[PDB]
RNA sequence: CCCCACUAUGCUUAGCCCUAAACCUCAACAGUUAAAUCAACAAAACUGCUCGCCAGAACACUACGAGCCACAGCUUAAAACUCAAA
């Protein structure tokens, strides 16, 4: 690494600094004073104090990226968001008066809820002890399941069975399916929760 | 081991050499100073060795020689100090003084002195536990309503933490021929190098190589990077920027321009806002470059 | 018997390690040839090799420490440090011989700057 | 015998483990050791004697709270010698090695897995 | 060694047998706390007086003799050969 150990990661949170000194606790006052002495790394290209910034969508875009072509990944992400928005508007214009109150048109809300609906809380850990592999249930950390939902969504959208259907169109369809607890990603979560319930007797190996 | 006669002679040779160097440089020996010694020795005997102590030096023998010899008793044998037989007369005398001040008070950014330099001040070796006890007494004295003599006494035993990293250099404010105030700054990211001029008053117009920023930077990511500095301190649309960038690519040029604008914008914001920008990473050069 | 029963002074240049060549130590030979754009670095190095061998062979067991091979213009200063063991007449004879030999060797004005010392100036011990 | 002075100064293994497990459970069933231990309702998972009969490790099931676990550990460690004395006094075993109370780590994994499987969605009738 | 069952025996009566780490491993009486207290450990160190007992280890809680309600028993209890230790 080209940064010395003294260098610390920057804090881009804009409203953190505007906090009144009166609200600051003694510990928070101390750490604010301490950061004065520390050296701070240059903020990386990426996160910004923008009010429209979304770390989850940024991570999804980075996970779609191939060969460092970030422009194309962000283009695909924004196209997916626009497609979801337009599909929801089309479904809203054609809905009954009482059905328009339960139709979400915010693409960010749909994206977050669809990813949350696919998060597995339990997983397996291959462990060979007696000469034969043994899959044991283990509770998944929050970061692990957040990553797994994204990875499953992207892998499902990268299947070759979808011939000539462009990535934004496939991803919008999968997101809207997972928003309603439907589709193959929700089934992949269910088949993991079931295959980890089928081996609850193997937890004693942990 | 250096005998006192040896040090006396070396003082003599240093004095005669000082007058000799003053003669050589043509300066008046009477007012010739130690800084003059250092400068003249650097000139006569140039040395770019990085270790400053490996370069030529002609210092007063007192500073060079670590010879110490203190007599604790006279010819009659009576020790000078009343705490001599403790073996730590300096330390226990200091503790006695501190305890007496604590009794008197009872009747009524910086760091603590580290163990080794406390030993140097006392000229006596001491352990960890007695150092801790002394520091505890000093802290207790601080807790009480210390008066004048007390807090300069404590200040004797507190060094300065000269590591305040809030030392961003605020660019001076210059004035153009039209009388408008502005500030210029530089920045570098990978092979891209940028120089930005930020005006105190403006309407949010950024000119990159004489081209509007939305035309010079088609990609929204670069425009967000150019936003980050002004947005962080709530002055979007309040300044004009004229920047020149060369080398590197799209992202490197955007980052260099961001750094340049942040460093130039430091002039028109408060010190607290400068520190907030520093803690956000807006004023640090990115050192990550391609590796061989 | 049976198997189971069985079962230095250093000078300144010598004392400091090579990674102090620009921190604590210096360069014995000083020439422009190695600089950027300057030529004949290898020629200068070959001259240095021969010159050091010929000094150490013309002053055997006399040089207290390594030479200093300086060059300004076409000049060639060998600032050597030797001991006080040989007689001064031998030192003068060797100085004259080596100066003339090297001046006709390189077709350049070579010169010697012998500095006698009472003994090896030890820096530390390894 | 001047107690003042003293105080101041394998199939067999499995059978013994089973006997000791039963005896320790029976001891913990009552305040015979102490009321503080009885109120804790400590449960044992197993008893393991070391192969050389130098120690007896009693594995006690841990609870979810950490403060209660620490209190249970303190009480058990303070009570171990008294339980050893009671075991030999009742003539369950002629000689009992020192008793070491060890926390059973495995059961917590199953407990967490159960608390998760309780709330999991598995799909439609499958 | 663990489980089940069951004897001699543990119990009473009338006789025997007479052995134990039968030990506080401290012989009974009287006295002292002053001396360097005092090899060590055990259990603070001693004095007066009396009886019993001991004089390298092993042979040996043995052999022989004698006595005994005891008969593969108990008490008393050696020597030869051997060793430089115990
Ligand atoms: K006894
Ligand atoms: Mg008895
Ligand atoms: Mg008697
Ligand atoms: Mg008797
Ligand atoms: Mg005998
Ligand atoms: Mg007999």
């Amino acid at each position: 690494s080209r940064y010395s150990p003294e260098f610390k990661d920057p804090l881009i949170d804009k409203e953190y600094y505007r906090k009144p000194v009166e609200e600051l606790t003694e510990e928070e006052k101390y750490v604010r004073e301490l950061k004065k002495t520390q050296l701070i790394k240059a903020a990386p290209a990426g996160k910004t104090s923008s009010v429209f910034e979304d770390p989850v969508i940024s991570k999804f875009t980075n996970m779609m990226m191939i060969g460092g072509n970030k422009v194309l990944a962000r283009s695909l992400m924004i196209q997916t968001l626009e497609a979801v928005k337009r599909k929801q508007f089309e479904k809203y214009h054609a809905a009954s008066a009482e059905e328009q109150a339960t139709i979400e048109r915010n693409p960010y809300t749909i994206f977050h809820q669809a990813l949350k609906n696919c998060e597995p809380m339990i997983g397996l850990v291959p462990i060979l002890k007696g000469g034969r592999f043994y899959q044991v249930p283990v509770p998944l950390p929050d970061r692990r399941r957040r990553f797994l939902a994204m990875k499953w969504m992207i892998t499902e959208c990268r299947d070759k069975k979808h011939q000539r259907t462009l990535m934004p169109e496939k991803l919008s369809h999968k997101l809207l399916e997972a928003f309603h607890n439907q589709g193959p990603v929700i089934k992949r979560k269910h088949d993991l929760h079931k295959m980890a319930e089928a081996n609850r007797a193997l937890a004693h190996y942990r | 081991t250096y005998t006192e006669d040896f040090i006396k002679k070396q003082i003599e040779e240093f004095n005669i050499g000082k007058r000799h160097l003053a003669n050589m440089m043509g300066e008046d020996p009477e007012t010739f100073t130690q800084e003059d010694i250092d400068r003249a020795i650097a000139y006569l005997f140039p040395s770019g060795l990085f270790e400053k102590r490996a370069r030529p030096v002609m210092k007063h023998p007192e500073q060079i020689f670590p010879r110490q010899r203190a007599i604790q008793w006279g010819e009659d044998g009576r020790p000078f100090h009343y705490l001599f037989y403790t073996g730590k007369q300096s330390y226990y005398s200091l503790m006695h003084d501190v305890y007496g001040m604590l009794l008197n008070l009872e009747k009524h950014g910086s760091r603590w002195l580290i163990k080794e330099e406390l030993e140097e001040m006392l000229v006596e070796k001491l352990s960890d536990l007695d150092y801790m006890q002394f520091i505890r007494l000093l802290e207790k004295l601080l807790t009480s309503q210390c008066g004048a003599a007390e807090e300069e006494f404590v200040q004797r035993f507190r060094r300065s933490v000269t590591l305040e990293s809030k030392k961003q250099l605020i660019e001076p404010v210059q004035y153009d021929e039209q009388g408008m105030a502005f500030s210029k700054s530089e920045g570098k990211r990978k092979t891209a190098k940028a120089e930005a001029i930020v005006y105190k008053h403006g309407s949010g117009r950024i000119k990159v190589n004489g081209i509007d920023y939305q035309l010079y930077f088609p990609i929204t990511q670069d425009r967000e990077q150019l936003m980050f500095p002004f947005h962080f301190v709530d002055r979007l649309g309040k300044h004009d920027v004229t920047c020149t960038v060369s080398g590197g690519g799209r992202s490197a040029q955007a980052g260099a321009i961001r750094l340049a604008m942040a460093k130039a914008l430091c002039s028109f914001v408060t010190e607290d806002e400068v520190e907030w920008m520093r803690q956000a990473g807006l004023l640090t050069t990115d050192p990550r470059v391609r590796e061989r | 018997r049976e198997l189971p029963c069985a079962w230095k002074p250093v000078t300144y240049e010598e004392a400091h390690a090579p990674h102090y060549i620009a921190h604590r130590k210096g360069w014995l030979s000083l020439h422009t040839g190695n600089l950027d754009g300057e030529d004949h670095a290898a020629e200068r190095t070959v001259e240095d090799v021969f010159l050091r061998k010929f000094m150490w062979g013309t002053f055997p067991g006399c040089l207290a420490d390594q030479l200093v091979l300086k060059r300004r213009g076409n000049q060639l200063e060998i600032c050597a440090v030797v001991l006080r063991q040989l007689s001064p007449h031998k030192y003068y004879f060797l100085v004259g011989y080596s100066e003339t030999l090297l001046s006709y060797f390189y077709k350049c004005p070579v010169r010697l700057h012998l500095q006698t010392v009472p003994s090896k100036v030890v820096y530390k011990y390894l | 015998k001047n107690w003042l002075k003293k105080f101041a100064s394998h199939a067999r293994l499995r059978a013994l483990n089973g006997l000791l497990y039963k005896a320790l459970t029976d001891l913990l069933c009552t305040p015979e050791v102490s009321q503080e231990l009885y109120d804790l309702n400590v449960e044992l998972s197993k008893v393991s004697l070391t192969p050389d009969f130098s120690a007896c490790r009693a594995y006690w099931k841990t609870t979810l709270s950490a403060e209660q676990n620490a209190h249970m550990e303190a009480v058990l460690q303070r009570s171990a010698a008294h339980m050893r004395h009671l075991l030999m006094s009742q003539q369950t075993l002629r000689n009992v090695p020192p008793i070491v109370f060890v926390q059973d780590k495995g059961n917590a994994a199953l407990a967490e897995l159960d608390q998760l499987l309780a709330v999991a969605d598995f799909g439609p009738r499958d």
